[PDB]
DNA sequence: GGAGTCCTTCGTCCTAGTACTACTCC
DNA sequence: GGAGTAGTACTAGGACGAAGGACTC
């Protein structure tokens, strides 16, 4: 009628992962290029590209119609899995669909993926309209058997639960038994008075995409194209057929096309996106506001007694902090955040109560004195002129993101706390992905095309390391790519294929990157993904999408190294009773230690965080940083721009008096910029210096100052012109010369291009100083901890030892009997190998060994060892390495008698194990 | 080389010599046959370095001497498959040995005799002959107690103790020990020798039950056995064997006899409801009465009650049933006698009417 | 009558043209008629026209100075052409040999079209890869797989591999064949969207149109 | 619930019912038997989830009806183990089955009848009797050609074809195919049902060869087979048995006769030196002569020359010696007749005395 | 922009099932 | 000597552990 006579109601993107080929946007743009007004995307058990779908619908004037296709389990067909298409007509259906997906994953599944019981449609019912699944449906399969009674039993369920909302699916794609099914479906349709709908079961845009999709499937499944066992359920006719093509396919049943238009009108779901459903919580009978005010004033009292332990000084220095505190508090309260603050501060405190030092990341959160006051952060922001408005800007009415992270080791403990807090199902982890990037797609297509390991790896190692790498980029950057393409038929066939599959979605997404918090059940907002046992739920929307749909997130950051410090602190604080020393609080340290700076000026900063690069040690040597400010600077200094624009040499020279310091420039300086530019010797280095200069020189608000830095990033024509005027008359209003103000603005804007976030650098630099103090203040557990952290890396272990050696460290080989979990220092024995230090050995076997050593005494001999510990724990492979490492040297003086005796003794011991277990008294003496 | 021989002379030897040879040996020539013609004699030798087998067949038909080494398995299959009464003519021709019979003609690749490890000459130390039938008894009645793949390499075999005119046999796994000793009527040196499991398996195997004397020569580190023109040499195995007088129960005070078949059919039955891993039964014995109970984790249960001749106190003891079933099967007698000591020690069990053989099976902790 | 061949040359170029600046040094070809090996070998050695590559030398041995007095491809051009014309050429690593073949053909300057126009060029590696996916399907691999010995052979060089390829060829194409096993006017319902459903539809399209600036349904 | 049966009434049933079991039966109740007592009828059950086996023994001694499901292997062995004329007394005590005989007592775990899977009732369409003997010969003679595990899972089994007065069986690998047609002595409606290999194995095992007729019923998706006291039920696999009429050789023009035993002896000998996997031996036929030759990978040659009745033109054909020995083993006769086409076609073989069976082994062309 | 979290695929090792051979029973 | 059952050998399948390319802010 209006224009449209047909819309496609069966189409998947590559995000179905079991099938689909084209990405989401391209699918939508084709539909629109075809001049159709609507289009169903019915991916398999997910709505992963729904945000993209709705954004493309809006953009193109296209109405999105919501659906999915399924694998079902009904009692009528037994174990055979059949297909279902489920449409949500409204928001009742949307919620039913969200619950259905969740229910499938909660049940668990096999290699076939998650499956539903047909009778879950009893509960998951209202506002939904159904298609049979085609030839591969409940009804289709029963029809193809020709069991009319079975067919009648099956439909009867949908006549009960879905009157006028259950459809016959119609498919003419010329594939085996579609005509036999169609014959039987037409009989059924007339016999039962039923409505029918035609679709094209779309998997691709054009018939030439078929080959690529064939290979896509094969890659996922792990089978080869020409494997006879490989399912061939699909045809080249599964492309985006036009209106007219479908009109001719079904010119005998006009109502079938027309019923697509009708169904499309009935399908209207609103999911509102791009606007916050914020999380939150109460406390006492007190406001959330007032709870924060209280805990922050009183948290500030602890920090004030740490910072100024003379109470006279605390009183005189106090006003500054209270005024900063209330200024921040006013923005926080007037924007309506305090639930968020409270959750996170509780979380940080709870992890301190339990044995968890807290993960280093804060985004630019070091700009918040409130974060610091609440023990969210670790650094005094007023000491280093750190700015809250970089982190939450009051003059901007938008996203707060406070971007909180934590240490890996303790993730399950935190997941647990937040399930106790909110409800396990009201909390969710968020998907991150797999798509098929350049190296992967090469290797995967290569194996499918039957190559040996060596052939394909010879190709993939020529694809550059870089994160964003594509085949097109690879071929321009690396001359060997064009060359092997033209010289090798196997490489040509491979890259032709890889070109069609470049960037394509590969499968289920690894875990989270960070974990999300709803105010109710997470399923109130989206369906999730869960593991093989339907556990560990993760959201089907990724990080950007899930938060754009309104929910706050909590990151993993496993800069793990916290674990090192933690372990080294435990080991140091044991040395308490040995010589009555108080336990150490890394947060309580002095910032000026000379041993620390001596070692740093010597460039011996391996395992000192971010300063481990050879280049960065070269820079430290030239720079000779002698104060904490310089340590904050090292991350800002180690960048290609600043070094190779003369800025690094200026900075180094102005630091040592070999170039005079100006505020900021020789000509264009003013002494009012000195407090802002002091820490950097008159060089404009930081984003927050930009902001301080606008406040002090030209009377900007801190939030208007942050808006200028943002505008300097974008570099737009009109934009600047206005701020350039505000900046002129603001300086004029403070009596500062206009030409000086503008000439300094030009320098600010030049250096704003490189300008790094000081609050983000400082939060991380604190952790570097911690690793620096710890290293020097005791190069003695630290080393052990370094090695523990990077147990995996053989190269680094070797490096670390060479560092030990050079230091006057060093260093003993293992002992199975005496060793602790990892490296340990007896007083005299500077160092003993950890057990975990052995390369091949798993964690389980290391514990096994030590466990046996615990229950028994120290292991006396080879034999003694074998008898106590079965082969399950310590494999022969394992045992071999142990001897070769020399953990055994004490027992087996000859590295080689015991090697020969191994196998026999192992078997002997077990024969012994089984004798113990059974059964049984033995006979004679012994050997 | 050229000769012709009669299927019938060669068939039983071929079976004797092939049958222990492992499908795929570690050193290929171990799968090949040493063939030697000298005089009117073909000597066949199959070995695995542990045991050595020589067979002779007299050549009445035209011949030319020489030696070769051909694949054992395939040669034996060829000869087994030959037609009834076949007189086969074989000839060395270049690098192939040609095998003829009737109109069938075969051609096998060949390794030279010179490549084959000639194992060592030794001088005989103790010498004797005995009926084939005694030897077979001695071995059959006892072989079931050996280990499989024991670290105590001297258990993987059978201990022979020779003193005066008696030979005694023993093999054991530390849970049961099995003895038979019988008078052989020849004065021997005093010496004990442990022969390897596979050696004893094959010696038993070739003991055609019949008339032929069996004559054996032992050296210090090898043993040789003659029956007819099958001539056997093996190395011996060394270790310092444990004392059978500590394994024999000291003075078993309590005595129990019962009908062997009834006993055995009942234990076969109790065995079915024993745990597969432990093979456990519990024995309750009281004056003139005997009770078997077993169990499994599945809590399936068996009970037998039987009347036995028993004088002594009640006693409770559990065993691994496999260990006793194995002795009851080897014991091919009608009546059995048990002489018991206590729950923590050896038990004596024996043919009520013979005492040539001795069995102790160790009890279990259930 | 079918021809089994693999032609060994003065080494290979891995990069660019694998045939550029290279020429034929040895031809080792075995003749197979009615799947029986006749022994009618054309096995000849050629003019190198260049240096033998150090790698090629180590592969099966052949010295440069040995192929100097030997005749050129021009002296056996028609000889070799009639030997393979109208017959089966299945070769290992076809890109290599075909590259050389057509190269020599163009060098004759008799406008003789490429070997693939008068001879059946088939790669054996492709077929083996198809049959045994994920297994090494090189000639030596398949040789060992079908229990063919290429180690205890007096024949060294091209003739070795030709022989082996013939056995492999016959094995794959003799593995075993098949029992070819068996190979109007009516009702039904039109479901009209109700007034409620129409209103939801209208509201949904309103959103599209108001926010995005078009509605294709009303265009 | 109680019953009393004599061991000897239960023995052959129990043995037969225990055959289908070994699958590591995963659904634990499959390791057990279904006992149904109702009336004075004890019913016996063996199932492998795909088929079902029923036996009745009459109960002459005191009994009480009811049902339970006892562990199969273990109960079979207990009963097989008991002496002849043993009084077996079964009785349900709540959640356990008590077995008493004499002085022995057993208490077994019991799972309830209602957990045991039941395959459905169906209705009969074709019904017939025949001597056991005929079904025995039929299966034994041809079973060797069935696939074990193939992609064409329907060939894991056999075509049953009834038509007129003929029973006609055939089975195949996709390499060789065995065919038999027999008169069955009753007019039969046309039906086809495809029984799994395990099915045919079990059917083989239930034939004692005796004179009780076998009577089978065939439904839409099932079959039931009655011999004497036992009743067998299996369900069928979906369909599409490929067309045997297509594979038949079209006028094999050469006639070749030779003694089955001689022939089989020569194949066995020649086979020792063929390709280990595919058993390739080569055949040259000419007037009155047959030369067999084979290759083994090590260049060794086994070869037979033989006196062969043959009229026709000279041709060569080789194929897999294992398959041809299998047919010579199924050919329980002195002489063979082979009818040929060519080196690249399917083959016909018959016994010169029975056209009852038809065989095809394919060539390889080397 | 770097590194860690992420799984998945490749290689190795052990365990379980199936087949064949050899011994004991019929 | 042949058939039935046990024992041994070989094959098949699954799990574990070390490696690698990738997508997170």
């Amino acid at each position: 009628m209006s224009e449209p006579r047909f819309v496609h109601l069966r189409v998947h993107s590559d995000y179905s992962m079991i099938d689909g080929l084209a990405k989401t946007a391209p699918l939508v743009k084709k539909a629109a290029a075809l001049g159709m007004p609507a289009l169903a995307i019915t991916d398999f058990t997910n709505l992963c590209g729904l945000v993209k779908f709705y954004g493309a619908g809006h953009g193109a004037g296209i109405k999105p119609i919501v659906g999915a296709d399924f694998n079902v389990q009904c009692d009528l067909l037994g174990d055979e899995l059949t297909h279902l298409t489920v449409l949500a007509a409204n928001n009742t259906g949307y919620q039913n669909l969200t619950l259905l997906i969740s229910k499938a994953y909660q049940r668990g599944y096999g290699a076939a993926g998650p499956i539903i019981d047909r009778d879950w449609l009893i509960e998951l019912n209202e506002g939904l309209i159904l298609l049979s699944g085609g030839r591969m449906g409940d009804v289709g399969r029963s029809l193809l058997r020709g069991n009319s009674a079975l067919v009648d039993e099956c439909v009867a369920f949908y006549e009960e639960h879905f009157p006028d909302r259950y459809f016959l699916e119609l498919i003419r794609t010329g594939r085996p038994d579609e005509e036999s099914y169609l014959h039987a479906a037409v009989e059924l349709a007339e016999a039962r008075g039923l409505p029918v709908v035609a679709t094209n079961d779309v998997r691709f845009i054009d018939s030439s995409d078929f080959d690529a999709h064939e290979i896509r499937v094969a890659i996922h499944d792990g089978f080869t194209l020409d494997d006879p066992k490989r399912p061939r359920n699909y045809s080249p006719q599964q492309y985006m057929r036009s209106e007219e093509e479908m009109c001719e396919l079904f010119a005998d049943i006009p109502e079938a096309l027309a019923n697509t238009v009708e169904i499309a009108k009935r399908c209207n779901v609103t999911v509102r996106l791009g606007e916050y459903f914020l999380p939150q919580f109460p406390t006492g009978d007190m406001s959330t506001e007032d709870y924060l005010v209280k805990r922050a004033k009183e948290g500030l009292e602890e920090r004030l007694a740490f910072l100024f332990p003379d109470e006279e000084e605390r009183l005189k220095r106090r006003p500054e902090y209270d005024e900063r505190l209330e200024t921040e508090l006013q923005v926080i309260n007037q924007m309506g955040f305090p639930g968020y603050f409270l959750i996170v501060m509780e979380f940080i405190q709870w992890s301190k109560d339990n044995g968890v030092p807290v993960g280093p990341g804060r985004g630019s959160g070091a700009g918040s004195l409130v974060a610091y006051a609440l023990k969210i952060t670790d650094l005094d922001p007023l000491e280093f002129d750190l700015l809250f408005e970089r982190f939450l800007n009051p003059e901007r009415v938008s996203m707060p993101d406070f971007d909180v992270d934590f240490c890996m080791e303790k993730r399950d403990q935190v997941i647990e706390h937040v399930a106790d807090m909110y409800g396990r199902d009201a909390v969710s982890q968020i998907i991150t992905f797999g798509t098929m990037a350049a190296k992967a797609v090469i290797r995967d297509v290569g194996r499918v095309l039957g190559h040996p390991y060596g052939f394909v790896d010879r190709i993939s190692k020529l694809i550059p390391p870089d994160p964003g790498m594509t085949l097109a980029k690879a071929f321009e950057a690396e001359p060997q790519l064009p060359e092997i393409y033209e010289a090798d038929e196997e490489v040509k066939a491979l890259i032709d294929m890889a070109r069609k599959l470049e960037g394509v979605t590969r499968n289920a997404g690894k875990h989270a990157g960070g974990v999300v918090i709803a105010p109710t059940k997470i399923t109130d907002f989206a369906p999730l993904y869960c593991d093989e046992e339907g556990k560990h739920p993760v959201t089907q929307f990724d990080k950007s999408d899930v938060e754009y749909a309104g929910l706050v997130k909590f990151d993993f950051l496993g800069l793990r190294t916290l674990t090192i410090i933690n372990w080294a602190l435990e080991m140091i604080n044991k040395r308490r009773a040995k010589n009555g020393e108080p336990p150490l609080d890394i947060a309580a340290i002095p910032l000026d230690d000379k041993k620390s700076f001596d070692m740093l000026q010597r460039s011996e900063t391996t395992a000192v965080f971010q300063l481990e690069s050879r280049g960065m040690k070269d820079l430290i040597k030239r720079l000779q940083p002698d104060c904490f400010e310089d340590m904050i600077a090292l991350v800002a200094l180690f960048r290609p721009g600043p070094l190779q624009s003369g800025m690094v040499d200026n900075f180094i020279d102005r630091k040592h008096g070999r170039e005079e310091i100006s505020y900021p420039d020789v000509q264009w300086q003013h002494e009012s910029l000195k407090p802002v530019l002091e820490p950097t010797y008159g060089i404009i280095l930081y984003q927050e210096q930009v902001m301080q200069i606008a406040q002090v020189l030209s009377g900007y608000t801190l939030g208007g100052a942050d808006m200028l830095r943002r505008a300097m990033g974008k570099k737009k024509p009109e934009e600047m012109a206005k701020q350039r005027s505000v900046f002129a008359e603001g300086a004029e209003k403070n009596g500062i010369n206009a030409e000086l103000a503008m000439k300094i603005f030009d320098l600010v804007e030049k250096f704003a291009g490189y300008g790094f976030n000081k609050s983000h650098s400082a939060a991380y630099a604190l952790v570097s100083y911690q690793t620096l103090w710890l290293k020097a203040h005791y190069p003695a557990e630290f080393m052990a901890a370094v090695m523990t952290a990077d147990m995996d890396n053989t190269e680094k272990v070797v490096g670390l030892v060479d560092e030990c050696w050079r230091m006057g460290l060093k260093i003993l080989p293992p002992d199975i009997n005496s060793g602790l979990y990892h490296f340990h220092v007896n007083d005299d024995g500077e160092i003993v190998y950890g057990i975990g230090a052995i390369k091949g050995v798993g964690e389980g076997p290391i514990e096994a060994i030590i466990e046996a050593r615990n229950k028994g005494g120290y292991f006396r001999e080879l034999f003694d060892l074998c008898a106590r510990t079965d082969t399950k724990k310590l494999n022969r492979r394992v045992l071999e390495k142990l001897i070769m490492s020399g953990a055994f040297d004490r027992l087996g003086p000859h590295r080689a008698a015991l090697m020969n005796s191994l196998g026999d003794a192992l078997k002997a011991a077990d024969q012994h194990a089984k004798a113990e277990a059974i059964g049984q008294l033995d006979l004679f003496g012994v050997l | 080389m050229k000769f012709t021989v009669e299927r019938e002379h060669l068939l039983k030897p071929l079976q004797q010599v092939s049958g222990p040879l492992g499908g795929r040996p570690t050193l290929p020539i171990l799968g090949n046959l040493l063939l030697q013609v000298a005089d009117g004699t073909l000597s066949l030798t199959g070995t695995d370095l542990e045991m050595e087998m020589v067979a002779r067949v007299a050549l009445v038909q035209p011949h030319e001497p020489g030696a070769t080494t051909v694949p054992a398995r395939k040669f034996f299959d060829i000869c087994r498959g030959l037609p009834e009464g076949a007189e086969i003519a074989v000839q060395l021709e270049g690098e192939r040995m040609l095998v003829r019979s009737g109109r069938s003609r075969f051609s096998l690749s060949t390794l030279p005799a010179a490549d084959f490890p000639n194992l060592d000459d030794w001088q005989s130390e103790v010498e004797f002959t005995l009926p084939q039938a005694t030897m077979k008894r001695l071995i059959e009645a006892t072989q079931f107690s050996m280990a499989h793949q024991d670290v105590r390499y001297y258990l993987n075999g059978m201990l022979f103790e020779t003193e005066g005119e008696e030979l005694r046999t023993v093999a054991t796994d530390g849970h049961r020990l099995a003895v038979c000793s019988m008078p052989i009527g020849q004065s021997l040196p005093s010496h004990s020798v442990i022969v390897p499991r596979k050696g004893v398996i094959e010696l038993m195997r070739m003991l055609d039950g019949g008339d032929n004397p069996l004559r054996v020569q032992i050296g210090s580190n090898n043993i040789r056995a003659h029956v007819g023109d099958f001539i056997f040499t093996s190395k011996l195995v060394d270790g310092r064997f444990p004392d059978y007088r500590r394994v024999l129960p000291k003075n078993p005070d309590k005595h129990l006899e019962a009908g062997c078949d009834l006993l055995k059919q009942a234990f076969a039955r109790a065995a079915i409801l024993s745990n597969e891993k432990f093979r456990g039964v519990r024995l309750y014995v009281s004056e003139n009465q005997l009770k078997i109970t077993a169990n499994n984790p599945e809590q399936e249960e068996a009970e037998e009650i039987l009347d036995v001749t028993y004088s002594g106190a009640e006693m409770e003891i559990g065993f691994n049933v496999s260990y006793v079933l194995d002795v009851l099967n080897a014991l091919k007698c009608e009546n059995v006698r048990m002489m018991l000591t206590d729950s923590v020690s050896s038990v004596q069990i024996e043919d009520a009417a013979s005492q040539s053989a001795a069995y102790v099976v160790m009890p279990m902790r259930l | 009558r079918q021809i089994v061949l693999d032609t060994e040359t003065t080494g290979m170029n891995q990069i660019g043209a694998h045939y550029e600046g290279h020429k034929i040094i040895e031809i080792g070809a075995v003749e197979v008629v009615n799947r029986r090996l006749t022994g009618n070998n054309f096995h000849v050695y050629l003019k190198p026209d260049r240096l033998v590559d150090p790698e090629a030398f180590g592969v099966h041995g052949i010295a440069d100075e040995f192929l100097l007095d030997k005749p050129t491809f021009a002296e056996v051009a028609d000889e070799f052409m009639d030997y393979i014309r109208g017959a089966e050429l299945v070769i290992h690593n076809a890109a290599f040999d075909i590259g050389f073949m057509d190269y020599e053909f163009s060098l004759l300057k008799r406008d003789i079209p490429k070997t693939n126009t008068f001879c059946k060029v088939t790669d054996s590696l492709a077929v083996a890869r198809k049959m045994f996916p994920g297994k090494r399907n090189s000639l030596d691999a398949l040789c060992a797989r079908y229990e063919i010995d290429n180690s205890k052979r007096t024949l060294h060089g091209a003739l070795l591999d030709a022989q082996i390829l013939a056995e492999v060829y016959l094995a794959m194409t003799g593995g075993q064949l098949s029992l070819p096993l068996a190979m109007q006017a009516s009702k039904l319902r039109v479901v009209f969207a109700t007034d409620e459903e129409i209103a939801a539809h209208e509201a949904r399209l309103d959103l599209v149109q108001k926010k995005g600036g078009s509605c294709l349904w009303r265009a």
